[PDB]
RNA sequence: GGAGCCUCGGUUGGCCUCGGAUAGCCGGUCCCCCGCGGGGUCCGGUGCGGAGUGCCCUUCGUCCUGGGAAACGGGGCGCGGCCGGAGAGGCGGCCGCCCCCUCGCCCGUCACGCACGCCGUUCGUGGGGAACCUGGCGCUAAACCAUUCGUAGACGACCUGCU
RNA sequence: CGUUCAUAGCGACGUCGCUUUUUGAUCCUUCGAUGUCGGCUCUUCCUAUCAUUGUGAAGCAGAAUUCACCAAGCGUUGGAU
RNA sequence: ACCGAACGCCGGGUUAAGGCGCCCGAUGCCGACGCUCAUCAGACCCCAGAAAAGGUGUUGGUUGAUAUAGACAGCAGGACGGUGGCCAUGGAAGUCGGAAUCCGCUAAGGAGUGUGUAACAACUCACCUGCCGAAUCAACUAGCCCUGAAAAUGGAUGGCGCU
RNA sequence: CCGCGGCGGUGCGCCGCGACCGGCUCCGGGACGGCUGGGAAGGCCCGGCGGGGAAGGUGGCUCGGCCGAGUGUUACAGCCCC
């Protein structure tokens, strides 16, 4: 019942925009591994941009004033909520639907998630054009915990091999049962490929 | 417009030895290895020939910036060639009017201390890229010898020494000091 | 003018008669157009161009389509033009490759559209000619023209991005 | 690292379009972007068609650039592949996706009912498995 | 274990490589190197992906008896030990002992209010919160005022002292 | 013009612009009233950069220097009328 | 005040002008063909913003050369004599300027592009080869992009964003 | 009082069904006309007549095991095309 998406290779507002329609027709949303989002034109484009946007704070008050946050979670959010209707009650419960995290933490990292194949780096942008990883510009805008969030996540990495090489090694002993197996599941298995599977 | 095909051709030589994991060509021989990732680039690094004997580089349906990598890729693997063979040999002479440029180098090669340019008390320490060597010559009196097997390291790393010793607030036509790359050669010629 | 795909049209008529000239010339032309009620319409601008000869004082004497002849063989258009600049007017050649000649011109005003931001209105077709291997000027048509011609369909991008708007497997471009 | 080529005679698979899910030779290149094709014996007629939607298969039959459709049949013919393709491991994937769209109610549960006894089955095979492997270990 | 206000959303699960994209996935190594695995080379398979999220798992009436194929699997909120897990762990795993059962796939064999054509059915649910009846083992206060202080102070606040 | 040399630095005859720190035009707002010059005090912003950082230029030997670029971080005073 | 359309109170349908990533109803089309990357991108009448002039940035056109009688750039070899030619002496024998402005040798060199000289000198700038191995090169023109392009609270293709 | 016989109005409250008409919006079939009395195509083949790319060919060179593959030239038809 809950989207977990790997922000990995997604574009910043490509992403974003799917993301919004998904948490607006009650659907619960959890955007992961967000530094590893990348966002299209080049590196110094959006520093820039990033920059300018830091440049915007209420003269008077600055305490008041747009909160620019540097994690690329909360930069993630923030994107995200300029596309709901924020101010409402509708859109508040919207966004307390999503759920965002700087690299993937333990609820679900023992989790499969998803990918949006239209918001993918791969697909939407043209081979020869240049972009920006979203960690690096929020590390260079501010964000502390780069180095911390990548740490955690090799170790997460290694301890996410042994698991796949448990399963793959259980896929090779499946693989051998029903080699072991195949005269006293013959006609089951052969039922299984009239109705088209197994082929 | 979009070119149908474009590609070239490097026939290495004997000697040598290229593998090409996918699109990063690792080259091996005489001198040592070079490995190079062109995953940025863009090509279809074909590698045909018993013996192994020629290197190939498709680029389909390439526009006139992206036919023009074509080319460059061919030429960084000549050189990628070349550096395990010969290797390079960048030369560089001292020049002054008065403060003879005291070059010393340090820890092998690495550390280049080139003290008393223009009656400076700086002394200017400057560091060589990993596998870049330097070393001062005999057989001329006020000149380097920068010795190693990837080219772009070394002509870098004479480009640091060179740009190290450069003259602020003068007129720099007539203040011509500092240590300049005279010869780009290599360290056997075969 | 505007566009959809156009059609080729056959477009007779002549300044009708009167008791000085009983029996007045007629004059064809080739009109390109979506149908055959601008077709007439621009045949009549032409034919103003040239003739004192107006929709008023004339008859269109046959408006009918053309077809292709030989609509599965893949032939060379060289096509001559005559446009208006945000400057001047100009002329121009372009070649196009197509399996017709409506087609070979509906790729003209395209182009036109997109390289000089020239708008339907604005340009005049003279002539369109089926053409050789050779008597082709432009490398963007001659490379097609070989006989063991190769090529693959390299970073083969995904559509249907939206059966599966969410999936478990990353795509794959290389086929 | 390129296998399969927009070649003259190459038979390629229309992924979608009007004329999905059949096979054509591809007869000549019109274009950056534009065959020429023929399917005589998959029931294709000679026209143009965007390579966007076709995907080439691994089939080469060979005739000359422009023949006149008689000759590209007889090719089809000679080299029988109408029958190569639906040995091939794709066209059978085809098939049995075909297969599982047409599966009715009754045909539903019988399968159910067969995965139900199949898979344990297999999974009492490889628990012993693991067990005795186990045993290797020890 | 029993009632009893209130707040609602829901109406099988999916327990995970990394990543690449002008490439990938799986095997197996005959052979070599490293710490049952990791890395390499070589070979054999897949690749509009069937070791496929176009996917996988799970079944959805209850019982009886009396055959076949499949058969030591499941349970008693069964009970004790040894693990792994710290990013926001919050979940698993593996090992002893007691009692009970014969559950998946085919067949026969009957019966279960068959409520007489007709709606919110069907679950997560022993849900979240608030008030109420039973057993077992645990507990035995701080805070604020007042007073005091002056490292503090407009007033509050703050720092201190007082069997 | 600049010994020489159109363009280091300039630049006539012509021409194209931007600016609202000038002054005019204008009269939209306010005449049941928006307190009318300066100075003092205090903050902030701009850059069309005087100085300072890093640089390209010279008709830059040095010193002094103008010309230009990134640039508004920090400065930019005491008095006589 | 633009564009569409002119209002009794309602149901169903259908439109206009406008739209259809998300805010936000609608492209979640396997839409078609191009063009463009911007360290100030661009993004829809009125309308809320830029010019002259530039740019081998890229893309089209137009017109012309020159070429296996061996180009075009790139590596190199000569650049003379009739001749202090004449006007100008203040010095211009090619060279501050200007009227001239042809012949010889010719393979071929202008009575000279400049550097520089008081003036020379010296240097430098065709015609031809040697090597290499197919296109090469020029001048216009118009698309997108860039330069031109400087303001004062922090800020607005409506926003998020978008390649 | 039992008939819910015949007619007339009704339903306590929540419901559903049916066929008939009106207005819509879609789906699926089939049958025709015209045209350059459509254009192309297909199928059968036969007799000729030329021209082009470029070939079961030949040839220089290259790459693999006389054969297969890749360029190059004159070009008839024993690949086609017009
Ligand atoms: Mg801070
Ligand atoms: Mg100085
Ligand atoms: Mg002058
Ligand atoms: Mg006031
Ligand atoms: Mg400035
Ligand atoms: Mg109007």
């Amino acid at each position: 019942q809950v989207l977990v998406l790997d922000g990995r290779g997604h574009l910043l507002g490509r992403l974003a925009a799917i993301v919004a329609k998904q948490v607006l027709l009650g659907r619960k949303v959890v955007v992961v591994r967000c530094e590893g989002i990348n966002i299209s034109g080049n590196f110094y484009r959006n520093k820039l941009k990033y920059l300018a946007f830091l440049r915007k704070r209420m003269n008077t008050n600055p305490s008041r004033g747009p909160y620019h946050f540097r994690a690329p979670s909360r930069i993630f959010w923030r994107t995200v909520r300029g596309m709901l209707p924020h101010k409402t009650k509708r859109g508040q419960a919207a966004l307390d639907r999503l759920k965002v995290f700087d690299g993937i933490p333990p609820p679900y990292d023992k989790k499969k998630r998803m990918v949006v194949p239209a918001a993918l780096k791969v697909v939407r942008l043209k081979p020869t054009r240049k972009f920006a990883y979203l960690g690096r510009l929020a590390h260079e805008v501010g964000w502390k915990y780069q180095a911390v969030t990548a740490t955690l996540e090799e170790k997460r990495k290694e301890k996410a091999k042994i698991h796949y090489r448990k399963k793959k090694q259980l896929m090779r002993l499946r693989k051998q049962a029903e080699k072991n197996v195949e005269k006293k599941i013959d006609r089951f298995t052969e039922v299984l490929k009239t109705h088209g599977f197994l082929v | 417009m979009k070119t149908i095909l474009s590609n070239q051709t490097v026939d290495i030589p004997e000697n040598v030895d290229i593998s090409l994991k996918g699109r990063t060509v690792i080259v091996k021989g005489p001198r040592g290895t070079l490995r190079r990732d062109f995953n940025h680039i863009n090509v279809e690094l074909s590698l045909l020939g018993k013996k192994k004997k020629r290197l190939r580089v498709d680029k389909w349906w390439g526009n006139r910036k992206e036919l023009a990598t074509v080319r460059t890729i061919c030429s960084h693997v000549q050189n990628m060639i070349k550096g395990v063979t010969l290797g390079f040999r960048y030369k560089m002479r001292s020049v002054y009017a008065h403060f003879p440029i005291n070059v010393v180098i340090q820890e092998n090669g690495s550390l280049v201390e080139i003290r008393n340019f223009l009656g400076e008390k700086y002394i200017r320490r400057v560091r060589m890229r990993p596998g870049v060597a330097c070393s001062v010559s005999q057989a001329q009196k006020d000149e380097l010898v920068l010795e190693g097997n990837d080219i772009e390291l070394v002509s870098n790393s004479a480009a640091l020494i060179q740009q190290a010793t450069t003259v602020k607030n003068k007129d720099i036509r007539k203040f011509l000091d500092g240590i300049y790359v005279s010869e780009k050669g290599t360290v056997q010629q075969a | 003018k505007a566009s959809g795909t156009l059609r080729e049209y056959k477009v007779v008529g002549r300044c009708l008669p009167t008791p000085k000239c009983r029996t007045p010339p007629l004059y064809r032309m080739r009109i390109f157009a979506p149908n055959h009620v601008v077709a007439k319409s621009r045949f009549w601008y032409f034919v103003s161009q040239l003739k004192k000869m107006k929709k008023s004082s004339g008859e269109i004497v046959y408006c009918g389509q053309v077809f292709e002849k030989s609509p599965l063989r893949v032939k060379n258009f060289g096509i001559w033009l005559r446009y208006d600049s945000r400057s001047g007017t100009h002329n121009m050649y372009r070649e196009y490759r197509d399996l017709t000649t409506a087609g070979a011109v509906t790729q003209c005003y395209r182009d036109m559209g997109a390289r000089h931001r020239a708008r339907a209105h604005s340009i005049q077709i003279m002539k369109v000619e089926e053409i050789a291997a050779s008597k082709c000027r432009r490398p963007a048509v001659k490379q097609f023209h070989d006989s063991k011609i190769k090529f693959p369909l390299p970073h083969r991008v995904l559509r249907r991005q939206h059966k599966p708007r969410f999936t478990t497997k990353r795509p794959n471009t290389f086929f | 690292v390129f296998r399969r080529f927009v070649e003259v005679g190459r038979v390629a698979y229309v992924s979608f379009g009007p004329h999905a899910g059949k096979l054509v030779a591809i007869v000549d290149v019109i274009d950056q972007n534009r065959a020429l094709v023929d399917g005589p014996c998959t029931r294709v007629r000679r026209q143009a068609m965007p390579f966007k939607c076709m995907q080439l298969t691994d089939f080469i039959l060979k005739f000359p650039h422009s023949a006149r459709q008689k000759y590209v049949r007889k090719a089809w013919e000679k080299a029988d592949i109408n029958t190569k393709w639906a040995a091939t491991r794709w066209a059978k994937k085809i098939e049995a996706r075909e297969r599982k769209a047409k599966m009715t109610d009754f045909d539903r549960y019988k399968v159910m009912k067969a995965k139900k006894m199949r898979n344990r089955i297999i999974k009492n095979e490889v628990k012993k498995l693991q067990r005795a492997a186990l045993l290797k270990a020890s």
